[PDB]
């Protein structure tokens, strides 16, 4: 319809603003990983858990890979 | 910090109301904020001074 | 989406290894996220916003401390996020310190 | 106590206290050390919060 | 003996260290006035057994 294209325009907008927020804090996320985490926030997730997961997997790819 | 302090001190010694103390203290601030490297046109000089401060601690290593 | 196929993509983004390579990492991700899938704190995006202020005060990048308010206004104006508090909490938790020589594209 | 700056007026020896900015994962302690030196009462009209913020920048440099 | 002497002392020492940690936990929320904490462990012992018991969110 029309509101089915307005929502995709809004997600392309919000991911670009969140990318600015992620880069000025010097986080490891980029445009592709940030979308995974936003899709996770749609279902509802504790970010206290998600950040510890990402904090482990980055150390488990600089010690295993 | 000495000429600005002189500029402040004479204006507070002559201050015949509170507004002179305020309006002199703000000028005393606004010259220190510009003679020190704290503007956004002098930002490059700050970054270069950070490089100086980094080569100092590099020398100890 | 659906979370069980979605967490697999997170294991594929961070690690360079595919999902047909390793299975202990997916199980550790299910260990944490499964049974800790509910926010244990309730939302206040204001408190985490005023600590990104204090981080840009900490870096003397306080021209960008006023740029951040325009990034925070936008997030409320679109309203396509379920929680605007959660992603800010994620990005602050994943912070570092890129002090010395600003760069911003603002939009 | 160690320095001889303990014979001053008791007010100014009370006005200073260490003010943290915040805690960050990874930052040396020097940038997250700053004195408060807040003052209230009728004196607060000369020296508001806005004064101490610009002074935080100058103390920082 | 051991059941009339030692085991009760071991139980008591355990419980007393436990109550010590509970009181120091309930006093860490309370901060001059922090010198109750400083006086209680002047040498500094039974305040570095563990910072807080670990968990995960």
């Amino acid at each position: 319809a029309a509101a089915a294209a307005a929502n995709l325009n809004a997600v392309r907008e919000t991911m670009d603003v969140l990318l600015e927020i992620s880069r000025i804090l010097n986080t490891g996320l980029d445009m592709e990983t940030l979308s995974i985490c936003v899709r996770l926030c749609e279902q509802g997730i504790n970010p206290e858990a998600l950040s510890s997961v990402i904090k482990e997997l980055r150390k488990a790819t600089e010690a295993l890979k | 910090l000495e000429c600005s302090w002189d500029e402040l001190w004479n204006k507070v010694q002559q201050a015949q109301d509170l507004d002179h103390i305020i309006a002199a203290h703000e000028v005393f601030l606004d010259t220190i904020i510009s003679r020190c490297l704290l503007d956004s046109d002098s930002r490059a000089l700050l970054n270069q001074l950070r490089a100086v401060f980094d080569q100092i601690i590099e020398l100890q290593n | 989406k659906s979370p069980n196929v979605l967490l697999q993509n997170l294991c594929c983004r961070i690690l360079g290894r595919s999902e047909a390579d390793v299975a202990q990492q997916f199980q550790y991700a299910v260990r944490v996220i499964g049974s800790n899938f509910a926010p244990t704190v309730e939302r206040d995006e204001f408190l985490v916003a005023e600590k990104i202020k204090k981080e840009l005060i900490r870096q003397r990048r306080e021209a960008d401390a006023a740029l951040f308010s325009e990034l925070h206004r936008k997030l409320h104006s679109q309203g396509v996020l379920k929680n605007k508090w959660s992603i800010l909490y994620l990005l602050l938790s994943l912070s570092e310190d890129p002090r010395r020589q600003p760069s911003k594209v603002s939009s | 106590r160690a320095t001889n700056a303990q014979f001053d007026s008791p007010e100014i020896l009370r006005r200073l206290d260490v003010r943290l900015l915040e805690v960050s994962p990874g930052d040396t302690g020097w940038d997250v050390f700053s004195l408060d030196y807040h003052v209230d009462g009728p004196i607060a009209t000369v020296f508001t919060r806005e004064c101490m913020s610009h002074y935080l920048r100058v103390f920082n440099f | 003996l051991v059941s009339g002497f030692e085991a009760t002392i071991n139980k008591f020492d355990k419980n007393f260290s436990a109550h010590l940690l509970d009181l120091l936990a309930r006093l860490s929320i309370y901060s001059g006035m922090a010198s109750v904490i400083s006086r209680l462990d002047f040498n500094g012992f039974y305040t570095e057994r563990l910072e807080r018991l670990s968990a995960e969110r």
